């Protein structure tokens, strides 16, 4: 009748399961890290060669070639320095300056420290030792013989207009460089080809580094998900220590330790439902999966932890912490849980949802456009009313930082 | 053929019938052993994660 | 389209169309003087499929039933947990007026003072009952409907001049239950027929003429539905159509 | 400090020097109450005067009385700081709070309230206000606004109004030139709405009407001084519905029967 708030409906807090979300929020590989540091003290909580083969990483293959070069103590000194500070690309980490007061030499000068890098500046490969890489495709282009053509424009661009292929600014750089139309495109190119990040080439392997979680393998359709098996901790009661205790003569000591090892007990239990929630949570969301992940990210509803935690008992701030670093390997590969939900629009799909792939292709068709320029959002609005799906310029431009795709004019180049 | 012009137009009716009937379910039992293999074409493989 | 449904043979069942026709684009206050068991809701429904946007909201809330007086300060708002124990406004019939119209059905009991609310509503419409929260407009258009006498309601004052005025545009008189005699047999087949149908009573047992005499001698000015109403009575009397119709029922109180 | 006339329209009666009245009293900000026709000039009047309030004067505070249902009417009158009132969270200001140096669009409602209205006299005590469980007085600052239709004199001799009602009421009165007085720019504000309608209608040309229409049109009472009139206006624009097609009738009284 008369409305309002009237009185109706205490004790004290424990951050028990407080820490077990701490625990589930933070990622698994920390998460065991810890759990490994907590069940230390709890005492009832459970060839060397191979192969064996050297490598040179490419700055130890420079000392190889600078071995068998000619080379004084001061100059063999001053070139492991500059080795020291070296990159992967293969451009100088540290100015000529750093190095002369690397060198800590009075002796040695900024035109000393030139002269050994420049004398090991094309040795292997060329254009080793960039320092500001500019100056090392040009000097990559000076290894080439002059016999090949348009060299002379590609190196007057190189000297001083690097600035107007910058902005891809073909206009400017033919009204300022004089360069030739439809031919300074040709010295363009011929520097395109000159081997950026050259020191990036020697470095090319690795291994392999994503743990599935979780696995969904598509089992008939509706994915059978199941979990990692070893990857989901467990403990062991100390049964010998439960026989340690009731018998011990301080039957008080003994049963204390059996209360004490209860209560881990009923943690190791918690967890266990923390991840069979997880688990229940995670077959909702590949009931989703057998539409989303199958129609792909392009065809996926934008999900909110309102929504998964309303199929659940779980609260909100539950499920919140629980899925915190969280990664899962599926038919489509290992996936994080964090990615799972997204944000919802204002699309005409007849509902709400969020852009995902279908950014990420709709950048890829932006490009598609004409490779004389990229398409403008305007372009992308038209790309969604075929679609059929709202989409706006603002929105393009907002799903296309999504996609990170390069502006409208900044990507137009020389078809 | 002729769409059953009536030659005997009682079995021969029938028969045409019958056949087309056959007819058409052979080119339904073709393009359906078509669409099973063209699936086992582009079917995919298992790779490892 | 109101499945063209309810048919008024009644020319002016049809001029009434007409006049909503050019009432569709139109966007402003109407009254429909309605007829007790009428159906001046489907009608307003045949508009609403014609609205000039008819894709916009239709949604039928009246205040006659408004047991609550604070139903009313929830159709004119809530602030968010304003008094207590509650989230949100239910706004729902605020959300159909933005994007819509306003229908009601016999407007006669409105607390004067809600009434006059709805008034400064017409004329500028505030985010209301809001519990002190900023203004807001529903771009609500309106539409009116009873079976009362205005006439009366002036003499009871029951309309303001600020009411009666800017609440009326348009003003809709349901014919007489009698006065659309000609669609009365008209509609009255189309009952027929769609009962018969939708029954799955195998056979359509017709109707008697002299049934259908003694239905026109119904004044029946309820037959909103209540000629369908009594149409089911019929039916019962029949009880199943695969003889011919004759058993015709309109008073069912009584026993035997 | 602009025009903002806005569809201020048709006071070719002495309502030009009620406007004219008005705007002597524009500058000041002390009590205003008014009188005249519902939805006639009157809300107008309102719109008038909030451009009298300076633009950069503040909010104009609407104030609908035939709303606020019984109570916390008071919550939001008072205000309600305290909890259990208004959803608690924050002193939820009440629409009074919501004016701060804002308009007292008092409207004449005559709803029952004089409980309100002794809680208005103090609304209008010191320029001060306190919300429920509001622990503090606080000295409050708005403009004031009120008008009429009806007879305050009698009420209040009807004891109807609050003797105070009035009485800290009405620094002094302002009326309106009745439909059945104004009368003068009946053919001139008629053709401003119907441009308006015909515009709305996009009718292709002003039908133009007959002289027997403005005959009735002085005839007509037009007890609802401006929109029942204008209501009319746009309803011969309806049941014409033609271009440069000249009336001889209007529509107001649908309610007289058809022949
Ligand atoms: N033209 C019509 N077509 C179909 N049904 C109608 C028609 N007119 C009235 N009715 C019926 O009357 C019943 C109540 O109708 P009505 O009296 O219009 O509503 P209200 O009580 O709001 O006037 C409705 O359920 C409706 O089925
Ligand atoms: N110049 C005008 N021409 C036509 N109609 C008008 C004019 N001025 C006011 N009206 C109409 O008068 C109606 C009531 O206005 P008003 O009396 O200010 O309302 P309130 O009761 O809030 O004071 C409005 O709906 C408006 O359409
Ligand atoms: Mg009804
Ligand atoms: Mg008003
Ligand atoms: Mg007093």
């Amino acid at each position: 009748m008369k409305q309002g708030l009237q009185l109706r409906l205490q004790l004290a807090m424990t951050p028990q399961l407080q820490q077990a979300i701490r625990l589930l929020q933070l990622s698994t590989l920390e998460l065991q890290q810890e759990l490994q540091q907590a069940l230390e003290s709890n005492p009832l909580l459970e060839l060397p060669v191979y192969q064996g083969e050297t490598t040179q990483t490419l700055q130890d293959y420079l000392m190889w070639q600078v071995e068998l070069t000619p080379f004084t103590d001061t100059d063999r000194a001053i070139a492991t320095s500059i080795v020291d500070a070296v990159d992967d690309t293969g451009y100088l980490t540290i100015q000529i300056e750093d190095i002369v007061d690397s060198i800590g030499d009075d002796e040695i000068g900024l035109e000393e420290v030139e002269a050994v890098l420049k004398r090991i500046q094309r040795f292997d490969p060329v254009g080793v030792a960039a320092k500001d890489l500019r100056d090392c495709l040009l000097i990559q282009l000076s290894q080439f013989a002059k016999e090949t053509p348009w060299l002379e424009e590609a190196r007057l661009i190189i000297s001083d207009h690097l600035d107007l292929l910058a902005n891809h600014d073909f206009r400017t750089l033919m009204r300022v460089t004089r360069l030739k139309e439809e031919v300074l495109k040709e010295a363009v190119n011929l520097i395109q080809s000159l081997d950026p990040r050259p020191g990036q080439s020697i470095q090319t392997s690795e291994p392999e580094y994503v743990i599935p979680d979780v696995l969904v393998r598509k089992v008939s359709g509706r994915w059978t998900v199941e979990l990692n098996a070893d990857s989901i901790p467990r403990l062991k009661i100390n049964q010998q220590y439960a026989a340690m205790g009731n018998s011990a003569r301080n039957d008080a000591d003994g049963q204390f330790i059996r209360s004490n090892l209860q209560e881990a007990r009923w943690l190791i239990k918690s967890l266990e439902s923390r991840n069979d929630t997880l688990l229940r949570v995670s077959r909702c969301i590949v009931e989703q999966q057998q539409a989303f992940f199958e129609q792909g990210e392009e065809y996926m509803k934008p999900m909110v932890l309102a929504d998964i935690a309303q199929a659940v008992e779980m609260h909100e701030s539950t499920i919140s912490r629980v899925t915190t670093q969280k990664y899962l390997h599926s038919p489509r590969g290992i996936f994080e849980l964090k990615y799972f939900f997204s944000s919802h629009v204002n699309t005409e799909g007849g509902g709400e949802a969020s852009s995902t792939a279908i950014r990420a292709l709709v950048k890829k068709l932006i490009a598609a456009e004409n490779p004389a320029k990229p398409l403008s959002d305007s372009k992308l609005t038209s790309m969604l009313s075929e679609q059929g799906i709202m989409v706006a310029r603002r929105t393009v431009a907002k799903y296309r930082e999504s996609l990170s795709i390069p502006p409208s004019n900044q990507r137009k180049q020389l078809v | 053929r002729w769409l059953e012009l009536g030659l005997t137009d009682e079995e021969k009716q029938n028969q045409l019938e019958q056949l087309a009937e056959q007819y058409d379910e052979l080119k339904h039992e073709f393009e359906k052993k078509l669409e099973a293999k063209r699936r086992k074409i582009t079917q995919g493989d298992d790779l490892a994660p | 389209e109101y499945k063209d449904n309810l048919l008024g043979e009644a020319n002016s069942f049809l001029e009434v169309l007409e006049q909503v026709s050019h009432l569709a684009p139109l966007d402003k206050p109407v009254l429909i003087i309605g007829e007790r068991g009428t159906g001046k809701e489907l009608i307003a429904s045949r508009l609403h499929y014609l609205s000039s946007r008819w894709q916009g909201p239709f949604i039928s809330l009246n205040c006659a039933a408004l047991n609550e007086n604070l139903l009313d300060s929830e159709l004119f708002g809530h602030e968010a947990g304003a008094f207590t124990g509650a989230q949100k406004r239910h706004p729902g019939r605020f959300e159909r007026a933005d994007g819509g119209t306003l229908f009601l059905d016999e407007l006669a009991t409105a607390p004067m003072m809600v009434q006059e609310k709805l008034l400064r509503v017409i004329e500028y419409g505030e985010l209301e009952r809001v519990g002190g929260s900023q203004p807001l407009q529903v771009n609500v258009r309106l539409v009116c409907a009873t079976n009362a006498d205005l006439p009366a309601m002036v003499n009871e004052g029951t309309f303001r001049a600020d009411l009666l005025d800017r609440l009326a545009f348009d003003v809709v008189q349901l014919p007489p239950l009698r006065e659309r005699e000609s669609d009365i047999m008209l509609m009255a087949e189309y009952f027929a027929i769609q009962m018969c149908r939708e029954i799955k009573l195998p056979l359509f047992p017709g109707f008697t003429e002299r049934a259908r005499e003694t239905l026109l001698n119904y004044r029946w000015p309820g037959n909103i539905r209540e000629l369908k109403n009594v149409v089911e009575r019929s039916v019962y009397r029949h009880g199943t159509s695969d003889y011919p119709l004759d058993d015709i029922i309109i008073d069912p109180f009584k026993r035997r």
